[PDB]
Formats: C-alpha cells, structure tokens, sequence
C-alpha cells in the first residue's frame, strides 16, 4: 500500500525490529498488500504472540498484538506412586518447561501424554486435568489434578501345549504371582511389561535342561476387561520330543592346554543335554585362561542334532586371542590414603605377564582392611595396542576411626569418664593407633596403643602399647580394693601364609595393692604365693611387677571387613608368667566367628560367634584374680551388665569377681531392612541373637564351705535372647540392642535396652 | 610369604623362528611387544623370564637384539641364563 | 552449622623453582612429547594472593 | 521466596554479596535464574553463581555450572574469568589441610584433579595468552608439574624396595618423555643405576654412568 | 464413577418363574460362555469341568455330567454353549474342543486346536467355525472334528478380548477379529473373498487400537452393520463390504436391530435406539452409567438386561423410559440372557440360574 512506518503496542519480551522483520514489510519503503497475511503467519510461527490485531490509518501501521503468556511454576496434585521430577522430564520431553509460553490447548495432548505414561505403569481408567492460574506481566502458573483409578492384577496364567509335563505350578518360579497366601501374605499381583520378558526366559531356561532342545516359543497374548480390572494372560509353544548328547569336541589355538578343558568338558555318557551347564563350563575356560594370561579369545558352541535318535554333538570352537601383557596402574579414590599402599596387596606386580586371578586375591585383601566403602575393578585396552593392556582398581573411602565412651555403664568401671580414640589408617597412611585415658577425680588410667602393620615389606607388623593407672575408690570401702599399676607391652607380629598369621612379644607391668577387702578367694592365691597377713585387717598392702610373654595365632578369610557377609575370622592368643619373676600362670583366649549367607543375594545370612577361655597357674599356685576373665557388658553377652556374671565372692553373697573358665556363644539370624533404600542400606545390619555362656573355676572346691554352692560347676548357665540393630555414623560403629533373659540364677542383674559404640562384632 | 614374576614370556621355539633380514614386524606378530626399549638411541629391544617365587630360587633368562634403521635385524645376543 | 573453618582456601602457597637440562656428550636424550610443557610469557601485573577476583 | 520483577531482586544480590553474606545471596540468585531463566544480564547471573560456589565452596556445582556456561556460551571477553575459575576449582579439589596441621605432606595421593588444572590452565593460555590472570597461573602449573613428578616417584620407591627392576625403568622412561625437570627426576636414574646392575645389564649401566656424570651436583 | 441407582417403577409386574442353584459357580472371572436351549431344555456347566442337562419348565435335571483333565486337573471351560443336530459343540481355555451328545453326557469325540477355545461356536451346513487369542481361525468337521482348512491373522501386542460372532449367509461367511479388519470369505476352503477396515488408528496403540477386537456384527439384507470400541459403528455391503455410513460411537457387547432401529448401548453404560439405515438417535437413556452390563433382547415388546448389582432395567422400546424394575439376584452377572419362543432365563457367576416369566 502506502504505509511509512510501523508502531506496535503489546510486546513487552521482544524487539519491534525483529517483529517487522518476520514478516517482509517494513518502516521505510512501499508495503505490499500481503501486510496482513505476513503479520499472520510470521506472529503465529513465532509461537509468541497470542493474538494480532493489526490496522493501517493511512500512513501508519498501528499493531495491537499480546504476548502468549509465559509458564512461571508447574505444579502437581494427585501424585501418590509418582514423582514430579520424571514427570518434569517428561514435560521436557513433550518440549514444555517454565519460563515458555504456549497455546492453552495442547493441554488435551499433554494429558494424553501424561496418561500414557500412567499406562506404562499399569493404570488405564485415570484421569488428569490442567489449572491454569492467569498470572501480570505476562504470567501464568499451572497445577496438575490426577485421578490415579486403580490398577489390575492378574487373574490367570493359561499356557498353550504344555502338555505331558505340567508348570502350572511350577510357574510359581516367576517374578509374577497370580496367588497370595492368607497364610504367605505380601505384597500382591501386578502386571509389567519387561518382567514378562524375563520371566519367558526363566521358563525356557527351565525347558532347556530337562532334556529339550527346540522348545520355542509361538506367540504372547494378553488381554484384559474393558473395565480394565484383571489381566488374562497367555502363551503359544511348542513342545517337541527328548534328546541327548553324543560326544563333544572342540578347535582352536592353544598352548598345548588340550588336557585341561578335557576335563570341563569331561561328563559320562548318555546325560541330558543341558545349556547352563555349558555356559558354566564355557566360563571355567574362561577362567582357567585367564589364568595362564589370556582376556579375549572367541567361544562357540553348536548344537549337530540327530533327531532319528534325539542326540547331539556338541561341537565347540575356540580362537585364542593373541597374547596380552600388563603396562600400567591406576588407582581412583586415594584422597585421605597414600599410594603404595595398596600395590602392597596386589599380589599382582606390574610391567610383566599377567592371570587373571591375582586380581581377585587383591581385591580381597583389600576389602579385609574396611579402608575403603566400596570397590570396582575394570580392564580396558590401550589405544594402538594390541597386546599392552592397563588395569584400574577404584574405590569409595570411608571414615573408620572412632570415639569411645565408657562411663563404667553396668559398674565395671563404676561412676567414671573413661574417654579415648581409636583409628587405624591414621591420617591416612598405613598406621594404627588407639588411646584412653580416664580419670574421676580419684582415679586414673591412661593408655597408648600403637602398630604399623607394615614396618617391614612382606606385611611386617610391630606395635607397642603403655598404660599407666591409678584406682583410688576405697574410701567407699565397699569391694574392689584399691591398685595402681603400670607397665608396657611390645609386639612383632608377621603371616607366612597367604591368609594365617601369626605373632608374639612381651610385656612388664608393675602392681601395688591397698585396702583389701577381706574377700575370701583371694587369700586362696595369698597362700599360693605365700604369707598370710589375715585377721580382718585393711591396712594390708602388697606390691609385685613381671615380666611377661604373649603370642597370636590367626586364621582370617572373608569377603571383606566392615559388616562382612561370608567366610570366617578367628583368632587365637596364648599369654604367659616367665620365670625370674613373681609368680607363675599361663592362659589362653580364643574368639571365633563365621560368615555364612544364603545366596549373598538379597542377603539373608546366618552368623555363628563364639570364645573360649581358660587358664592356670603353676607349682601348685594359683594366678592372680585381677588377671581373671570376665562376661558381661552387652557387646559379648546381650542383655547382661558389664562384669556382671558368674561367680562371686564373699567374707563369712553378692559382687561377681570373674575367674578361669569360660565358654560362651551367641548364634544370629541376619537380616536386611525394607524401611530405608540403599543409600545407607549398605551401611546397616539388622539381627536376632541368642546367647549361652558359662564359667567356673578348676581350683574352687566344696568340701569346707559346702553350705555355700559350687562355683566349680559348668552347670548354672546364662541363657538369653534378642535383637540388635546396628549403624554405621560418623563417630564410629554405633549399636543398640533389646533382648529378653530366661535363665538367670541368683547372684546376677541384666538390663534390656542396652547400647555399644565400639569395634565388637 | 610372597611370590614374584616380572619380564616377557617365552615358548622357546619362538626363538627357532629368528632370522636377521627380518622386519620387527615379523617379531610382533611372533611375540607382542617388547617392553624395555633403549631411550638413548641404537635402534634395539630386550626380552626377559624372570621370576623369584620361593623364600629362595632366582632365574632370568634374557635376548637383546639390535636393528637397522630399517626396523629390520642388524645383530642379536642371547644370554639364555644369568650368572 | 552454617560456619565452619575446616577449609580457607584461595591462598598462593607456592615458592617453587624451576631449572632445565643439558644433555651429555655423545649419546643421546630421550624424545619428548611436549604434551606437558611451559609456552613462556612475560609475567606482569597482579599476581599471587595480591589479585582481583570480584567479577565483571 | 518472594516474587518481584528481576531489577529490586539482582540490587539486593548486590547487597548480600558486599555482605559476604552467601546463604541468602544463594537462594537470590537461584531465585533469579528460576524467575527469570532467559534475563538480558543472564551471564553476570551465571559468573555471580560460580562466585557464590567458590565463597561458599560448594564444588562440583561450580564444576557443573562451569562447563554448563562454556557449553551454551562460547564466545564472550571474559571467557578468561571462566576457565580460570575452573581450574581453580579443581586446584582446590586436590588441596585440604583436613589433615595438615603444619605437618603433611599432600603428595601421593590421586592425582587426576591436577592433571585437570593442568590441562585447564594450559588451554586458558593457549587461547588468551594475555590477560592479567596468568602471572600466576604459570607458576601454579609449575607446582603441578612438580607434584606429577612426585607422585611417580614414590612409586618408584616401593617397587623398587621390592626389585621390580624392570617395571620400574618402563615408569621412568615415560617420566623423562614427560619431566625433563625437577630433582626428583634427577634424583631418580640412581635408581636406574642399582636396576641395571640387578639385570645383570652391563651395556647400559655406562649410560647411567655418562648421564649422571654429565649432570652436576643434584 | 458408578452412577445410583434409580428409583424402581411398575406399569408391569416384576415377575419371577423358577430358579436353581447350578454349579460350583465361575467367580470374578470374565468369560463369554452363558447357557443354549434345546427342545424341552437348557443346557449350561461351569468353567470346573461340571455339566447339566435340564427340563424347559421345572429346571430339574434329566441328566447332568462333569468331566476334567484324567488326574482331576481343572477343567476350565470357557468355551461357548451350542448344540446341533442332537450333539454339542463346547470349547475351553486350553485349545481342547469337546463333542458330546445331547441326549446323554457322552462323548462323540474331543480334539485339539491352536489357541484358546473361545467364543460361541457357529455351525451350518455343519462346519462348525471357532477362533482364538492366536488370531488363528480354524474350520472344523461334525463327527470327528477334522480341520479342513484355517486362516492366519494378525495379532497385537494388546487387546481386550480376541472373541468373535461370526456370521454367515449362503454359504459365504464373515467375521471380524482384531485390528478393526473384518474379513468376508467362503466355506469350503475359507479362502479370502475380500476384506475391510472401518477402525481409525489415531491413539498410541491403547486409546485407539481398543477398537481392534470385534465383538459382533450381523446381516439384514445384502448388508452388514458392525463396530468395536470407541470405534466406527458402520453399514457396510455383503458382497464387497464398501462403506454406506458411519458413525463415531462406541461399544464392545452384542446389538439388535429388529423394527426400523437399532438398540445398544455405550462403553459408559447408556442406551439408545438409532435409525435402520441411519444412525439418527431418535432417543436415548442415560441413567446406568458403569454398571458393567450385557447386551438385551426382546421380550413381549420390550427390553431388558442385567447388572453386577443383579437388577432388570426394563424400559419402553420407543423411548427407553424405565417400565419396570425387579432385584433378583445379589451376585450381579457377567453374561448375557437370552430366551425363545416361549421361555427365558439367566445364569450367575456363582453357580444360580434363574427362569424367569
């Protein structure tokens, strides 16, 4: 026409020139008379503009035109098996996020969209809807309400031509369950599309191992309610005839190994032909190469049928792959732990020929130390290469240290602040230690401990240990005299085997005596060594320092450390008197566990935990009683109280005094926890216990105080049993536990709720 | 107590397959990779068994080879055991 | 919560020296890939913990 | 969380960073993102929110968020601001003092983050050679370089504590392709020297013999 | 969701004749399968493998039998219920075909199939006619139950029901099946005579593709009239199946189309008269929304069915207005009545038939 410029009123996100430019007319020149359609399609293609209204006076182009207003917040209502982010991710999908503007429209679609989705589920009867919440400056926001319905379960598992051998029973080795016992109750029936699909080959893998070899499948088919309620499901087969194998051969490079897989291979005649049975032998020759040094080779194994007989000749191929050699290592997750620290497992060396089993050894022995969460290995192979090959091990840390905090929880060390700490990769490297020291104001012990299990290569392990201690609590006068003491040990320790270790050293210590009791075991001992200061006396006192000698034996094998699930751990210490010295004992310890699981899968696992105790003196002489046993304390008998068990003493009845013998156990059943997901579900142990203990003394006797009980018996026994959860927090292992006595005796206290923080098992 | 490996692998007939005038290759194809390899020129590879298992036992065995610019024999030198 | 000191960092902590190397008499160096390596440049103007991040 | 139009809402950013103060500008500028995801100074948001990931060294977000903007923008001046902030990023990632009391050493640990640095530092020359952020950011490669070198050689000493004799020389050639530098490398073909001797490799021991006698006191 | 129930109204008795306690019953499962009238009886059994043979007018038993898999497996019949020529014609769940005779529980012979042994088997000139969830249309003999021929079809992944009512007229036979495809063949080799689709592919295979199976459709004269689900309720030519109309309407059960209209019903339960030739709603009834009801029949000038609440929804034929109401029954149903000539009647899901005036 004969416009000259252009205004336009209603754009508030956008340039004008851009607008004018969209369509070919301009401010400047001659317009066409196709000003209109232009506004029309260009406003309309941006997809940001609602409406146009465009009028021309003359001269001037006048476009009264709004901006299709702009999502703020999407927002959901209905939601009960469902979550806003992968719906949000389906919004992204559809092309529709906040901050964008839209028709109104293709909301329809969107539900339909959305429904869809809640299809892929398994719900096809709901129904969901938009509101739109107009908003200034352009706005809007939007919510979304559900009608979630209801979804179906299965109602029956018909098969076709599963004639002359039933599984409408045996199906029950599904994922899916079209029956729930009143009397089995979880859970319940639904539909999915994919564990169908795995459930199919679950049958066929059943079929192919009772002897059947073309047991195929025709068809799936599966309807439903047009109300949409129950599903019925159905399946198309065949079923053939049995068959066999004849013989098994095979072909490929090797060095010289013909002998070997003849023994995978190796069956008696006239068995059924199987296809796990193979893949687990393929497998073992897997393995076996992958020890003499070989990754990649090519495995083939070919069904020759002779149906005339129902036989097979099972032929195999293999290509050897060409040799491999190691270059390199490389280690991920080392941000609190040194190198050189972990190459000292792998029992691997770099730069030389490689297995494939060296690996494993090494992962276990580094899953045994719990300085690392988790683990992974991989293998790759180096570009330009095709025999040099490197190897990653990563790993996930863990904080592994501790705070102790005994308080003498159950009186064993009274009314106390018994404070300390304990980490054993300190800062860090391959270092050990521990540390209390505990004071009341009138008491004290202190105590160092330490061990560089690695002094020298090979696992070469030294440690030392000091305590100092005072007990001053006799100004109560009630029982346990007052001593202090003092003294150091020192300790080598190496393996000679690849798993068992062993250890031994020594000690001196220094004791001081004060403020006996009149306590009636004791001058037992005091007749032992020698004099006799009795009448009723408490100025008595009495001093004594050793020399002494320990050592250690160890039987170690598990999966890992920290909340392990499988094999076992035990170890054995022998302590002794040495001669030039006061006295003259010997006593040994032994604290056994093992690991057992179901399948270590889903993890349903049994633990068996026990010790054994005993000792003696020499020369007729008895050892002293403050290097007695003791049990008790709810971390190696629940639901009992620290030094709280067993025998006791008396002056002319109550106070147990530990002893000599001991036997103790507590068997477990372990259990995973469905309330919390895996985040911490790794880190969590759940169990049921029940626990047996007794004790008594080979030098107690009843022919004098035969009024009073034995205490020489093994008779008498502690029996308990409970529950315990276990968890993992930052400031160490943490441990709670409530159980339920039902043999106690007289002489004995317990309490129910009990807590631990420590390293106990 | 330990074990060690550390060095090439062998067949021992391998080495009935070596003649000069042969492109290096040949040998890769015979062997794989050679892995320590002279940095300071002299065109030239090393080959070696060794092993030390046992609390006492110790072998090496060892061929050494120089080439051409060519990457192609010039010379060899087995030191089939140590000394 | 919501303040701790367990971490401060931004600070120059450096003083390190840097030398190069000759070769000997006859043989021969080995090769370089210069993957790794120092594009020289004068240095100049801000440096160190006395230096600007408050953004443009 | 109010809701104003994007000028009053990036004036109290403003505010709350002359503050210090880092809780309260966080949620500001995440609100300012959210409200206004497509804003004409959307980019001194994003540089302002890395600025906030570092003050408050919430890490792997700035990492994120770093390579979010060179991603979807590529070309701009202060492109500088942007890479070094990264490999600043990852710097940090490497260093702690968790443990360091006046007493560790920070070596020998994983090391990938200062390869990273490097890599970051090195581009950021390579594409902006002059700028005023660079005086610096040579000498920090510097210390990287050193610490890679490090790293390899206390493996070496483990290795070598057991005779790995050859696996050894196979890291060390790969040290001199890389490190014609640092002392360590330096202090390090003596290793080489006892290697070849337990080889039994004679012919090479004089070469050991010319480079150590070439160089001068360590 | 489930609309109220009305209010019950008279202007005819809520009339009841006999009933009968038959039968352990089939239980929450859908089936096709509801009982066939012969001479001076009616004839049903239940999925378990137990089968009856009844009067016309008292219901008791002349005879009745029960058979399963030989031991004692379940039985599970879900076939149809037809008789022809003095013998009956029944299938299962198990693509295992049984023939027995009317005039004892015995057998004339037991065969096998591909695919399900599902709906209400059809027969003429003998040659029975039977289909299944395998899309597999199988043609069948009178005394030995010998194939003579059977046709391939596509199958979807999904669907409601694989069923059909398959029709036929001199000699030449129709059907539907899945996927809005119908198919107009012969009767000797069953060989395709030609074919139509009438469906609309529109959805994501499950909003349309709901309209794949076919339910039924039946001849007037030279003509055919069909529907699925949400689908096209169609006029279509007996010799070619070319298109007269269409209407975008939807159902799954059986009609009926006697007098110059058409009466059925909709997927949310409503109902409603429509032209012969048309499709022009005169009127409808929208009152018994989701009550998962079955298809009706004539009875004595007007219409009835029943519902999962076990009801009578009688009506005026030429408006649907409600003209009576009877509670029966507190199992509900699933299936269809049906009666003749003089006679009419019901089964349960549990077990109870009722005879009705």
């Amino acid at each position: 026409f004969v416009v000259k410029d252009i205004h336009f009123e209603g754009l508030q996100r956008v340039a004008v020139g851009a607008a004018l430019l969209s369509m070919p007319v301009r401010t400047g020149d001659t317009v066409n008379d196709e000003d209109i359609s232009n506004t029309i399609r260009a406003l309309f293609a941006t997809g940001n503009f609602e409406d146009v209204r465009v009028l021309r006076d003359g001269d001037t182009l006048l476009v009264q035109v709004k901006e299709r207003p702009t999502i703020a917040s999407i927002t959901f209502s209905g939601n009960k098996s469902v979550k806003d982010d992968m719906l949000k991710q389906n919004l992204e999908a559809s092309g529709v996020r906040v901050g964008e503007s839209l028709d109104r429209t293709t909301i329809a679609d969107i539900e339909k969209g959305l429904e869809d989705f809640y299809y892929s589920v398994g719900k096809y009867s709901a129904s969901v809807k938009a509101v739109v919440t107009p908003l200034p400056r352009n706005r809007v926001d939007l919510k979304l309400v559900f009608q979630e319905g209801v979804s179906a379960e299965i109602q029956q598992i018909n098969i076709v031509g599963n004639h002359a051998f039933t599984t409408d029973e045996l199906i029950s080795h599904f994922q899916l369950r079209d029956e729930v016992p009143w009397w089995n109750v979880v859970g319940d029936r639904k539909y999915q599309k994919q564990k169908l699909a795995g459930d199919l080959e679950t049958l066929r893998s059943y079929y192919l191992d009772r002897g059947y070899a073309r047991f195929n499948i025709d068809s799936t088919q599966v309807s439903l309610t047009p109300d949409k309620k129950g599903i019925y499901v159905t399946v198309n087969i065949t079923e053939g005839d049995q068959y066999k194998l004849s013989g098994v051969e095979v072909s490929g490079n090797l060095a010289g190994h013909s002998a070997e897989i003849e023994q995978l291979t190796k069956i008696e005649p006239g068995e059924l032909y199987n296809g796990t049975k193979v893949t687990k032998m393929e497998d073992d020759i897997k393995k076996l190469l992958g020890r003499y040094g070989y990754a990649y080779p090519r495995v083939q194994s070919m069904p020759e049928i002779n149906d005339a007989d129902k036989t097979v000749k099972l032929r195999v191929n293999v290509d050897a792959g060409n040799r491999f050699y190691v270059r390199k290592i490389r280690f991920e997750g080392n941000d609190t732990s040194k190198d050189a620290v972990l190459r000292r497992e792998m029992r691997q060396m770099e730069g030389a020929w490689l297995g494939s089993d060296l690996v494993d050894q090494g992962k276990e022995r580094l899953n045994r130390l719990g300085f690392f969460e988790t683990v992974d290995t991989d293998t790759q192979r180096v570009p330009g290469s095709p025999d040099q090959v490197d190897v990653v091990y990563k790993v996930k840390e863990r904080n592994t240290g501790s705070f102790n905090f005994g308080i003498g929880y159950g009186t064993c060390s009274g009314v106390s602040f018994q404070a300390g700490v304990q980490q054993d990769n300190w800062l860090g490297t391959g270092y050990a230690v521990g540390i209390n020291g505990t004071k009341n104001d009138y008491q004290t012990y202190a105590e160092l401990s330490v061990t560089n299990p690695y002094f020298t290569v090979d696992g070469v392990s030294l440690g030392g240990r000091l305590f100092y201690n005072d007990f001053q609590a006799d100004d109560a006068d009630l029982s346990d005299y007052t001593n202090k003491s003092y003294g150091t040990d020192v300790t080598l320790g190496f393996p000679i085997n690849e798993y068992n270790s062993l250890r031994a050293g020594l000690g001196y210590v220094h004791n001081s005596l004060s403020n006996m009791q009149p306590q009636v075991a004791m001058w037992r001992y005091l007749y032992s060594m020698g004099e006799h200061p009795s009448t009723s006396d408490q100025d008595n006192s009495f001093k004594t320092d050793d020399f002494t000698f320990n050592y250690g034996w160890t039987y170690n094998k598990l999966d890992r450390g920290y909340f392990p699930t499988d094999g076992s751990r035990v170890n054995l210490t022998g302590k002794v008197t040495i001669p030039g010295s006061d006295n003259e004992y010997y006593k040994v310890t032994l604290d056994t566990a093992t690991y057992v699981p179901i399948d270590d899968d889903h993890k349903w696992v049994v633990l068996g935990r026990t010790r054994w105790g005993y000792g003696d003196g020499l020369g007729g002489k008895e050892m002293p009683f403050y290097e007695n046993f003791y049990a008790g304390g709810s971390s190696t008998v629940r639901g009992f109280q620290c030094n709280t068990i067993g025998p006791k003493a008396v002056y002319f009845s109550d106070d147990a005094v530990g002893g000599n013998a001991m036997a103790v156990a507590s068997l477990e059943f372990i259990t995973p926890t469905p309330f919390i997901s895996d985040k911490y579900a790794n880190s969590v142990r759940t169990s049921f216990f029940w626990d047996m203990g007794t004790v008594w003394d080979t030098n107690w006797d009843s022919s004098q105080y035969s009024g009073y009980p034995d205490y020489s018996d093994p008779s008498n026994i502690r029996m308990s049993a409970g529950i315990a959860l276990q968890w993992m927090s930052p400031l160490g292992p943490l441990v709670f536990s409530y159980a339920q006595p039902f043999k106690k005796y007289d002489g004995d206290k317990a309490e129910q709720f009990q807590f631990n923080i420590g390293k106990t098992w | 107590r330990p074990d060690i490996n550390q060095g090439n692998y062998l067949t021992a007939n391998d080495v009935s397959k070596i003649r000069v005038g042969m492109t290096q290759q040949q040998v890769a194809y015979a062997l794989g990779t050679p892995l320590m390899s002279d940095p300071f020129g002299t065109n030239t590879w090393f080959y070696v068994f060794r092993q030390q298992p046992g609390h006492e036992g110790v072998t090496q065995q060892t061929l050494t080879l120089t080439f051409n610019s060519s990457g192609v024999l010039t010379n060899i030198d087995n030191k089939p055991a140590l000394s | 919560r919501y303040k701790r000191q367990v971490s401060g960092d931004e600070a120059y902590l450096e003083a390190a020296p840097l030398a190069e190397l000759h070769a000997p008499a006859g043989m021969i160096l080995p090769v370089t890939s210069g993957d790794y390596a120092i594009p020289v440049t004068n240095g100049s103007g801000a440096v160190g913990k006395a230096l600007d991040i408050r953004p443009p | 969380v109010p809701d104003n139009p994007p000028n009053e809402i990036y004036a109290t950013a403003q505010q709350k960073l002359q503050d210090g103060n880092w809780r309260q500008a966080i949620t500001q500028l995440e609100a300012l993102d959210n409200r206004y995801p497509f804003g004409p100074y959307s980019q001194q948001v994003q540089l302002d929110l890395i600025y906030a990931y570092y003050k408050n060294a919430d890490l792997p977000l700035a990492q994120a968020a770093i390579d979010r903007f060179i991603r979807l923008n590529p070309t701009h001046p202060n492109i500088d601001y942007v890479m070094y902030m990264r490999g600043l990023t990852n710097m940090a990632l490497d260093d702690s003092a968790l443990q360091g009391f006046f007493g560790v050493d920070r070596s020998d640990r994983d090391p990938q983050h200062a390869r990273a640095a490097f890599s970051d530092f090195s581009k950021l020359v390579r594409g902006y050679p002059n700028s005023q952020y660079t005086t610096d950011a040579t000498k920090r490669l510097v210390f990287l370089k050193d610490r890679l070198a490090k790293y390899e050689y206390s493996v070496a000493e483990y290795y070598t504590e057991r005779g790995a004799w050859v696996a050894v020389v196979n890291r060390v050639e790969g040290m001199l392709r890389d490190y014609p530098d640092t002392q360590a490398t330096r202090d390090a073909l003596p290793l080489m020297e006892n290697a070849y001797r337990q080889m039994q490799m004679n012919a090479q021991a004089e070469k050991v013999a010319k480079i150590i006698a070439a160089n001068s006191s360590n | 969701k489930m609309s109220p129930l009305p209010t019950v109204e008279n202007q005819f008795t809520p009339t009841t004749a006999w009933s009968t306690s038959v039968g352990s019953g089939i239980g929450n499962f859908y089936s096709n399968l509801h009982p066939a009238l012969a001479d001076n009886v009616v004839y049903a059994a239940d999925r378990a493998g137990l089968v009856k043979a009844l009067n016309a007018d008292d219901g008791k038993e002349i005879w009745s039998v029960s058979l399963a898999e030989k031991s004692k497996e379940p039985a599970l019949l879900s076939g149809g219920v037809t008789v022809s020529g003095g013998h009956v014609y029944i299938g299962s769940e198990k693509a295992q075909v049984y023939a027995l005779n009317t005039s004892d529980g015995t057998v004339a012979w037991q065969t096998k199939v591909a695919g399900e042994a599902l709906s209400r088997p059809v027969v003429s000139d003998g040659l029975v006619l039977i289909h299944t969830s395998n899309g597999q249309l199988q043609a069948l003999n009178e005394a030995d139950g010998a194939v003579k021929w059977t046709v391939n079809l596509d199958m979807p992944s999904l669907s409601l029901r694989g069923e059909s009512a398959p029709t036929t007229a001199f000699g030449a036979a129709v059907v539907g099946g899945d996927n809005g495809r119908v198919s107009a063949v012969l009767m000797e080799q069953g060989q395709m005579i030609w074919q139509q689709r009438i469906s609309q592919a529109t959805g994501s295979t499950e909003i349309d593709r709901l309209s794949d199976v076919d339910t039924t459709p039946v001849v007037v004269n030279g003509v055919v009239f069909a529907l699925a689900y949400n689908g096209n309720l169609t006029a279509l030519d007996l010799r070619s199946g070319q298109i007269m109309w269409k209407r975008e309407l939807g159902s799954v059960n059986d009609f009926i189309v006697d007098g110059n209209r058409i009466y059925l019903v909709d997927q949310n339960d409503r109902v409603m008269a429509l032209t012969i030739d048309g499709g022009v709603t005169l009127w409808t009834q929208s009152d018994l929304l989701h009550r998962l009801l079955t298809s009706p029949v004539l009875y004595n000038g007007n219409l009835v069915v029943g519902d999962s609440e076990g009801y009578l929804h009688w009506i005026n034929v030429e408006d649907g207005r409600f003209v009576a109401q009877q509670k029966v029954d507190s199992s509900g149903f699933q299936t269809e009545p049906v009666a003749a000539d003089g006679k009419l009647l019901i089964q349960a899901k549990d077990g109870t038939v009722y005879s009705i005036t």
